């Protein structure tokens, strides 16, 4: 029963990768497909350790376990794209981490990702992943009111809204997190009347 | 092999199974005809089924929406009666449109009556509307609250921001295996 | 080998086996057909059994609606009558509605009745809310309670923070074990 | 081999499989003539079969409309019925032509309405106006919103550009592969 | 070999096929006499067929027009429903008229409606026109529309041209090849 | 029967955990996962002592023990994680317990822990905890008014607020409770008429 | 009929002591448990003298007896927890019985536990006691009025109360009492209208 | 079963590419098309690995990976036409990469397509963008408010709207993002009242 046979017959949806804790992993791009997967193991069968990974579950799932052991370590998310070796993004700025701190690091995250071979932490300027959130807000022509303090900042965005410019401001909010994730940058849309 | 239900409806009989069956007991759904549906459990976990249909006032309720007090069998009618029956319909109305927006599972709605304004000389008040919502798991709700309430907004006549209210979440870790049968 | 109760429907024979059971006594369900349930017990246990039944108030009552003293079938009806039709179903159809939060496994709604003002030429009065709910244990109660107050007060066309009362808590230990039998 | 859903009419029957079938899971819709339709599962699947029923509030509702609350084969009317049956028929009428724009897929149009203006000496309010959209994948749905906009501006006797909202979006990825069958 | 849809009008089962058609669905019709049509499938082809009933609100629903409401039949008449109902005409013969243009394959009307201008004592409102309109592929539609909107002013008795709207567009290419059966 | 295979399909669900005291253990993450197995203990069998683990339940156990033995601690919360090795966070501020008396006291937090094979005691800085309450409340726009008093503080949220506000609001909280626990930051929302 | 047999099928919930008066004790931490063992006793059989032990019922037993005997004597609460060795908290600054005396005192107090082995009588301080029993509850953001008087201390709660704040001091009291019990802290809940 | 004659009687819709990893794609120039090819293979069969392509869902695919690998890169859009060899319109003004850099850069591009030999990297000017979006805008004789700021452009088009304008304003704002893309230059289409 070769897992690649028993998943759907678009089997590009899924990659599967194979753990050093001798766990096959399904990893799925979509919740759709996660839930796909796991019917699958539930449904069908396959002798062996077995477990689907989400983008988004894992992110969470390690940033977890990060706060209780490296509490107010400065970071943004995790970039699964390629399972073999994600990308980490961390403060450049805000964090004073040693080179071999920053191995140290590393090897954890390596040890909370059996199928990781390894871990490529790289260091971001928080300088311009707000100038990103900023930019793309304003050329959306929406308005707003930037409030920068000490550890991020918030873009308040108030008053009546024209459902044209509702509509896009959520496009590009969707998008801003995607890329670097909610933990600097925090939008703020709240519709009222004036 | 105890009988737990009996005479249950089809609705009644499968929400039934769907909690015992998420608090890990098996359940057998049985059909006989005209008398309905009946629930039976292993009499190991019989004890615990018990506990769950007193916990969740098991068997369920018939919904209650508010025309089925005044019916259009009546000889007579009232503006009082006819108000209330189509603010009914158009709760229900706004339901069914909720329920087709995208990542949304269920939804409830609710809306303010007025039943003597005029009647007392009196002129109408402002509309109220609540409403509840149930996502896909992973959902950003924070910013889908806000289609909810511009949608309903200019859903009628003369309601605003501070008078809507939205209160969700989204839907839990789905039950996808079995129970498993006792040990003997 | 005592008989406890006879003719019992289906919820009532349930309940109070829930709490026979509760208390360490087990309890057999008879199905005599158009007779009802009866519920018997063995002999060591049947002095305890009689003392929860009255402890208790068993079997359970009926529950009580306003609804149900001011029916349709009447030939005529009154702007009391209707109005407080109105009430009973809209108490119902709140209740139907806290039971889908998330968390909540039981609750109850009551609101205030307005019987005389417009009869009197006076004015109606502000809106009275209560409600009551039961919620998965380890819960965070102390903040979920402002959920329940919000959604009910834009549900209604008049009411405010400090006319409505909520009242609640969450589950005991759950029964999952079996009582038992006499030691003989 | 498990019996989930019996005496489904077409219409149900269809969603509730699409929906199984999204979820990864096969059935079987069964004719049993004047009986209705009934939806049978693999015993492997049930457990989780159950579980989405509830989720999706299955099997689906009719339709409400406010029509069918005020029907004409009543032996006498009220102005206030019939102009709740004109609004009712122009809502459908509405959805009906935006459903045959260019990549519109599925649309749903609300209008307010107007009980006691002229009953209380008033002058009527303006006109609310709100619809639903679903737009074939890939289309441009931020320029597409203003035909809509324009389109019912025009369309009835006093709206304007703040008292209509829109919300829409698009299609997700089809379903076309089948789920498959449990390995056994 | 699969059954998706029975009883279905000759409308019905023509428009559903041309959908399975244009997204690579084969499709029978069974003519069934008395019974209707039903549509049946591959079943390879059955899982995404479902998919897209769904999708495309399938089977299509019948035409709503505002005299259905208001029938001849009744016994007695009043002054808003006759007015109503020679609108409903009006509407139905101008979609006529607009489908006779050079280049239009399809066109819908709407206008708008006065149920109690003079009922408050008050003088009519200004008459709002709305249209739809699908040309011939490859057709001018930017001049086009300037003979729909100048013959719609004089149409009728008050308007302008700032309260006719016009919304457009041109048929998509045609579906002249068959969809292909399944490889086995 | 075998633990194992008594327990569900996706066995991935739980640890189970052999305790010195001979009492096999069930860690469950989630109250509907400490249920499912209370069940199979009750409903099926298992001839050996065994006991059902729950995060929550047990950092509570622990603490009536806790302030029995040794009132007036002033400590946070118990990170269980990794079962054998649980980290205790104690008030680096606040308590002036010699070396030794700590390692008594990590001894006794054994002993009540039957499966953990040691005990991580730390020490966090009360500053850090309350810096973060503050700076994550902010971030989300949230009015508040801070109340330092000896041994705490708490965060009182007061006035009508915008559902939108409510659900942030709920979010940060339930967040900061997790990691931190609730017994040096308290949070006071308060729904109020204006 | 072992007794561990005749009770539920969670043995773990009870327990069972041997007394030195040749009664074989049931503990039981809750009174649904209690009422559980007791209707065991009645229903079922043991040819051997029992008792069903209740932590409440069992610190009140003892308050009576030592009132009659030792009237004056200035005392928080006895702490059951682990059955052989009990630890009784007594009022450190109003007492000035000798170690002789206290000697005597443990001893009768074994006498009144017949599974107890040994009694350990410990010395509290009654300004730890009341200041706990304020710094939490102005921690909960609670209006109170504080009542201090020769041998005690009453916290006046007045005043029409919000529903979240009344469960909030409900839940501090409770647990108050649990702990310190109501002999030198008294609390007085008092919903009125303003 | 030669997947030319699996595709529609009209052949010439498709273009069927054979890639270096072993997949054969399925070039369409439409929706309609990219989901009649993906029905062929999910209702027919193909024993070899197989992948429709749709222009604008690999120009998405590539930005993401591109975003997360090169954040900042300035850039408009790929123009797939001859498959082989796609061009990456890239902005001349704002990028400062070295030849050296941009090989490397068109190398990794090689890597996301699979099908495609090489990949044409060019430098556009980003005034002459910007002066086709106004200059064809302003012909159109459409009423409109530039707004230049760091980044980009938006030209917003307020008020009320002759349907005639709506029909042009769309016709010319759809045709400038095929071509040019929406990186750049936004257009803010906001029908309102006067």
């Amino acid at each position: 029963a070769e897992l690649d046979s028993l998943l759907g017959q678009e089997k590009e949806r899924f990659q599967v990768l194979p753990g050093r804790d001798k766990m096959l992993y399904v990893a799925a791009q979509n919740e759709r497909d996660t839930l796909w997967a796991r019917q699958v193991l539930a449904r069908g069968d396959y002798d062996k350790n077995a477990r689907v990974i989400n983008e988004n579950e894992e992110n969470k799932r390690i940033s977890i376990w990060l706060d209780t052991y490296y509490p107010q370590l400065a970071y943004y998310r995790i970039h699964f794209d390629e399972p073999r070796k994600p990308v980490f993004w961390l403060s450049r700025q805000r964090n004073t981490m040693s080179k071999k701190e920053l191995e140290v690091l590393s090897q954890k995250l390596r040890a909370l990702m059996p199928y990781a071979d390894s871990v490529n932490i790289t260091l971001m300027d928080d300088v311009t992943a707000a100038g990103q959130a900023e930019a793309g807000l304003k050329q959306q022509a929406l308005p707003y009111s930037r409030r920068n303090h000490k550890g991020g900042v918030t873009f308040v965005i108030q008053g009546a809204l024209d459902d044209v410019e509702i509509l896009r401001a959520r496009q590009f909010v969707d998008s801003y997190y995607r890329t670097w994730g909610g933990r600097y940058v925090q939008f703020a849309i709240e519709l009222k009347d004036d | 092999d105890k009988d737990l239900l009996k005479g249950l409806d089809q609705e009644q009989a499968n929400e039934v199974i769907a909690v015992l069956q998420m608090h890990n007991i098996e359940a057998n759904k049985i059909d006989s005809g005209k008398l309905g549906y009946s629930i039976t459990v292993a009499e190991p976990d019989f004890t615990a089924a018990v506990y769950w249909i007193k916990t969740y006032q098991l068997p369920p309720r018939p919904r209650v929406e508010i025309a089925q007090m005044f019916p259009a069998d009546s000889l007579v009618s009232s503006p009082r009666a006819e108000k209330a029956r189509l603010y009914s319909a158009i709760e229900q109305r706004l339901e069914q449109s909720l329920q087709t927006m995208e990542g949304v599972l269920s939804a409830r709605v609710h809306i303010s009556y007025d039943i003597d304004a005029g009647e007392n000389g009196r002129p109408p008040k402002p509309v109220h509307l609540s409403a509840l919502a149930v996502y896909e798991r992973g959902s950003p709700l924070a910013h889908q609250i806000s289609d909810i309430k511009r949608f309903l907004k200019n859903s009628f006549a003369d309601v605003d921001y501070d008078n809507i209210s939205v209160v969700l979440s989204e839907r839990s870790d789905a039950q996808l295996q079995a129970p498993g049968t006792p040990v003997k």
